[PDB]
């Protein structure tokens, strides 16, 4: 389907030029250890991580935040422009503090993904692509998330949430507006992607060091 | 199918048709056809000038 | 043994834990090479 | 001297090591359709409109792009690089809109003239377009982008003959874009050469809008006296 | 001479720390094996690791399948001057595919091993880890055992007593699936939009920041210690010839126990799908399509499955691939034209957009497809379609492209009926 | 509209060289300007020059 998520910028009172934004001292520190990581004369090959950062300290990427990526890496803000709008995990728009992104692939929707996300509807009480009226949560359908085995799953906040039912989501949302973290990882007793009751590798006890070195070595 | 006099349409809203793209020019077998086009005042693609000469015509 | 599970640790990681750990690891690691200039616009 | 000897359609020709498949071609006689292609730009290789066979070779390769090497014999007119050229038309074409009565590139657009000769003559497009909203870059280039066929020919113009990186690509997939992100206006002393290179009606000169038609007008080669380069 | 695989001994894998049940940091590595004897393989030489991987027989894990030990040697040259890379792929995008990123959060040492046992054969000066960026956590343990390694003096200053010296990066991306490809996944390291560039230049010649470069995926490098601690001749017998080694299975869809598992390579479908998968729901008689290799792989029905092997030429000769081996299985009470559907239209949203053939055709097909789903078309279409994929295959950059053919094609040439039969339904019921 | 008054005005002719046209001019009395033709110069392209390690041709976007 379309995506919807335009590419162009308007000026606006919440994202202008003008809109103060900044790093903190430690964001600065980190910033420095980015730049140290890549050689020299290749600054440019840190603004994926430094404007991610920026996104960790605002939870969003204004148009100041992407100026004053350009101007701490000394590269055109039209770079940065392109590395933004390019990169899906980036938000050029305000969110909840709460992401909540499911994955609706064929392999995670072949196995029922589509109740997960209704279950959420009907909880929220807001469409696919909306945000609640108190800015706690967001929703967003995204593609394959590396969770395939083990699905359906849903990722909240650098958090995976895995093999999950109407109810284990409905648990999973109430839990997280009352204040405290879930647990992440599988439901339903599983850890790890292991097979539910087949466990039909890895049960001897692992060789130790040197099991099968070849001579001469 | 009859083809007689020349005449320069519009559309049911009533403004005009013609947005000055010269094919009528270029395909008039006897260069019957002189046109010139200009921006209108809201930027529409109109002429300024589309005149026909009848004695020059072969209809 | 195998029954239990030994990676619960990734339940307290923060929103810093990766760029912390880059800066902790930045100073265990040898000079960059340098293509002689500050960039390709310089 | 250090010439290699290629062949293009088994006729001999003798280039110096790292010429391209499509330099070649122009020495035998024969020019490669192009679209993202620019002698005085970098190699950008993005219309795949250069598509053409090395024979015993199964996959086409990217004239304007692939250095060619001693032995080869380049096969510009088989069928399996007209039908390439078929295919990358047909892809071109499909979300191009039906502009061309208002373009103000009707008689001199790089795309009719390859779809009339590298092309086929029909549509088998049975979607709906896309369209994109119009930029606005200056009062002397008028911007129409949904015209724009992505060839990334006036960014490269843009970042390196003229120094100024201010355009670039925004978005991903069909729904990427080109320009600024921003109300920014592309101010240069070369600013109307983007109107040139572009094979598009997408960028067109403002001051020249609806003007005149490429058929009519006499060409007078003359000199510049605006400065001292003549 | 062997001529049946798909029994594996627990105690001859791989990766014994798979679903995480032992210690993954420094201590349980040692426990099972990791980062003994690296000292004598790092100063037995580049050439000697190059031949025990060219003996081995080792095939790319990424989906290509190219032999490893080719690639590393056309990365052996001298030196020009300028430091040499080594790239691990860890981008793990393609749908239905797990494996990479279980053994990076439960098993990192072999990793960072195989990483330091590369960097050596192929003389690269660091390692750069293209990790995926909502892999955070399991990003934060690779970091974890990195600065572990980094401590015990494993990697860094001469990472051994062995004298050589070899630095670890790691690098997030940012929710894209073409940053997986080699090409692209350099473009992003280098700070750019992740588009591929054309080849040549190679990487082996021109890759990251214009240095010398080869880009491995995780599995590979990870086997590539263990492979020169046992013997190149261990790792051959396993598999069949040209297809050797032991090979990690995702298995997704409508199984009963879904779950990955390490394997022999030549095991049969029919078999691994019964023994590890728990066996399709509702018994291996339900079963309709499955698809051996991730999206890119085009699907095979259930009598060409009856009766395959799961390894690159078996299946290339069932006209479908290998690919990331991961396992996708649809049941006869599934629209499977709704699936391949899906597939394309993740494949749009996918699609980096930068030539004409991937980015037009790949948007026509997927409005094709959603067409077909309520059979809004006619079957003079469906050859059309067919058209179309082969404009898309073979014309573009990168293998995107192809990877969005193939679905389509596997689709039309298994289930041209189903097509049709919706298509009859659509014209009847609209009249 | 647009009137001229010399014949000579809408007169173009096609020569396969150099010599043939100029040959064409004197014979039929007519005093010409000959200009050589311009060719554009070869130029060493090179897709590879764009990811350079340490040169300027280093492109910063594609
Ligand atoms: C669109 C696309 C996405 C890809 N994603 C991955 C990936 O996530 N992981 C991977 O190892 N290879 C991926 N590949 C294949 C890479 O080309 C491959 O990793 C690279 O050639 C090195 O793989 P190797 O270790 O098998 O030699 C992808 C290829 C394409 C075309
Ligand atoms: S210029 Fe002639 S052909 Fe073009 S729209 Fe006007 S009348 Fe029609
Ligand atoms: S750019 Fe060319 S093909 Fe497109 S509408 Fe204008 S004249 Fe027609
Ligand atoms: S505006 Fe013109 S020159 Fe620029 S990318 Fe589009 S078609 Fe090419
Ligand atoms: S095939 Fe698709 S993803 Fe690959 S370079 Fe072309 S447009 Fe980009
Ligand atoms: S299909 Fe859902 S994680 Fe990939
Ligand atoms: S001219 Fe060669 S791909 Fe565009
Ligand atoms: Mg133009």
């Amino acid at each position: 389907g379309a995506g919807g998520a335009l590419f162009v910028h308007r000026d606006t009172p919440e994202n202008n030029p003008d809109t103060p934004f900044d790093f903190t001292p430690e964001n600065y520190k980190r910033i420095e250890a980015i730049v140290k990581n890549y050689p020299e004369g290749h600054k440019a090959a840190a603004v994926l991580p430094v404007l991610d950062l920026a996104q960790r300290q605002n939870g969003w990427l204004p148009i100041s935040a992407m100026n004053k990526v350009a101007e701490i890496l000394q590269v055109p803000p039209m770079r940065v422009y392109e590395v933004a709008t390019f990169y899906t995990m980036y938000n050029r728009k305000p969110v909840g503090k709460y992401h909540i992104q499911v994955c609706t692939t064929t392999p995670c929707m072949l196995r029922n993904s589509d109740s997960i996300l209704e279950a959420i509807q009907k909880k929220l009480g807001i469409k696919v692509g909306e945000t609640t009226p108190d800015k706690l949560f967001t929703l967003i359908e995204v593609e394959c998330l590396g969770a395939c085995v083990n699905a359906p799953m849903v990722q909240i906040n650098d958090n995976y949430y895995e093999d999950l039912t109407p109810k284990d989501i409905e648990e999973i949302i109430d839990e997280l507006k009352a204040g405290k973290i879930p647990k992440p990882g599988p439901r339903s007793g599983r850890f790890s992607c292991e097979p539910a009751g087949g466990l039909t590798s890895l049960t001897e006890p692992p060789k130790g060091p040197g099991f099968g070195v070849q001579a001469g070595l | 199918r009859f083809r007689g006099e020349h005449a320069l349409r519009r559309y049911p809203s009533g403004e005009e048709r013609c947005i000055a793209c010269k094919l009528c020019e270029a395909v008039c077998p006897a260069q019957a056809i002189t046109i010139e086009a200009e921006p209108r005042a809201d930027g529409s693609r109109r002429t300024t000038r589309y005149d026909i000469d009848m004695t020059k015509c072969i209809y | 043994d195998n029954s239990t599970y030994r990676n619960l640790q990734h339940h307290e990681y923060s929103t810093y834990t990766f760029l912390d750990l880059n800066v902790e690891l930045s100073k265990f690691r040898m000079p960059q090479p340098s293509s002689g200039r500050q960039s390709p616009r310089h | 001297s250090n010439l290699i000897e290629v062949f293009v359609d088994g006729q001999s020709v003798m280039v110096e090591p790292g010429t391209t498949v499509l330099q070649a071609c122009e020495k035998v006689g024969m020019q490669i359709p192009r679209f993202c292609y620019h002698e005085r730009l970098s190699v950008a290789g993005n219309c795949r409109m250069c598509l053409v066979e090395i024979e015993k070779a199964p996959k086409v390769v990217a004239a304007c792009a692939m250095p060619v090497m001693k032995g080869w014999n380049i096969l510009t007119n088989s069928e399996k690089s007209k039908k390439a050229r078929e295919g990358v038309m047909e892809f071109l074409l499909a979300n191009h809109p039906l502009d061309c009565p208002i373009c103000d590139q009707g008689g001199e657009c790089d795309l009719q003239d390859q779809s009339m000769m590298f092309g086929s003559d029909r549509s088998r497009f049975l979607e709906g377009k896309r369209a994109v909203e119009d930029k606005n870059i200056g009062p002397l280039v008028k911007t129409i982008m949904t015209r724009c066929i992505q060839c990334t020919r006036c960014i490269r113009f843009a970042s390196e003959i003229a120094g100024v990186d201010d355009l670039g690509t925004t978005g991903r997939g069909n729904d990427m874009q080109v320009g600024t992100y921003i109300e920014k206006m592309f101010m240069s002393e070369l600013s109307g050469n983007i109107i040139d290179i572009c094979p598009v009606g997408a960028l067109t000169s403002k001051p020249y809008a609806f003007t005149a038609r490429p058929w009519e007008t006499r060409k007078t080669e003359s000199i510049d006296v605006m400065d001292a380069v003549g | 001479k062997k001529t049946s695989f798909g029994s594996l001994k627990d105690e001859d894998r791989i990766f014994t720390n798979l679903y995480g049940r032992h210690d993954w940091r420094l201590k349980g590595a040692q426990s099972r094996g990791d980062w003994y004897k690296t000292k004598e393989i790092l100063l037995k030489g580049p050439d000697w690791i190059l031949g025990e991987v060219k003996t081995s027989g080792l095939r790319g894990r990424g989906g290509a399948g190219f032999p490893t030990g080719l690639k590393w040697s056309f990365m052996n040259k001298p030196s020009d001057g300028r430091p040499k890379y080594l790239v691990v792929n860890a981008d793990e995008g393609e749908p239905g595919t797990c494996k990479d990123r279980e053994i990076i959060r439960h098993d990192p040492h072999k990793l960072v091993e195989g990483c330091l046992v590369g960097g050596r054969a192929m003389g690269a000066r660091a390692a750069y880890i293209y990790i995926r960026g909502e892999f955070y956590n399991e990003a934060s343990n690779l970091q974890v055992a990195i600065r572990e390694a980094y401590e015990a003096g494993l990697i860094g200053k001469n990472a051994c007593g062995s004298g050589y010296d070899f630095d670890v990066f790691v690098v997030r991306g940012a929710g894209a699936y073409i940053c997986g490809e080699e090409t692209a996944l350099i473009e992003s390291i280098e700070g750019k939009q992740g588009k591929p560039r054309l080849k040549p230049p190679f990487p082996a010649d021109v890759g990251v920041f214009g240095c010398p470069t080869t880009v491995a995926n995780v599995e590979t490098v990870a086997v590539s210690p263990t492979i020169c601690r046992r013997g190149g001749a261990w790792f051959a017998s396993f598999g069949r010839e040209r297809n050797s080694g032991t090979k990690l299975f995702n298995i997704s869809g409508h199984v009963n126990h879904p779950c990955t598992v390490e394997e022999e390579m030549s095991v049969p479908l029919k078999e691994l799908i019964e023994k590890h998968a728990g066996g399709v729901i509702g018994g291996w008689d339900n079963l309709l399509a499955v698809i051996p290799g991730g999206s890119s792989t085009p699907l095979i029905p259930k009598s060409v499955c009856e009766t395959v092997l799961m390894d690159f030429d078996a299946l290339v000769q069932a006209q479908t691939g290998l690919g990331t081996a991961a396992v996708i299985v649809m049941d006869r009470s599934t629209d499977i034209v709704k699936a391949i559907a899906r597939l394309i239209e993740f494949y749009k949203h996918e699609s980096c957009g930068q030539c004409t053939p991937c980015r037009e055709g790949v948007d026509w097909m997927n409005k094709v497809m959603a067409r077909f789903v309520k059979g809004d078309a006619r079957p003079a279409e469906i050859d059309s379609l067919w058209e179309i994929s082969k404009q898309i295959e073979g014309h573009t950059i990168c293998a995107l492209g192809d990877g969005a053919a193939w679905p389509v094609q596997g689709l039309i040439r298994h289930f041209r009926p189903e097509l049709e039969e919706r298509m009859q339904q659509f014209a009847l019921q609209h009249q | 509209w647009s009137s001229t008054a010399d014949p000579l005005s809408n007169l173009v002719l096609t020569f396969s060289t150099k010599e043939d046209a100029v040959a064409f001019a004197e014979k039929n009395g007519w005093s010409f300007d000959v200009e050589e033709r311009k060719v554009p110069k070869p130029k060493s392209k090179s897709y590879g020059a764009n990811f350079s390690w340490n040169k300027r041709t280093r492109v910063s976007t594609k």
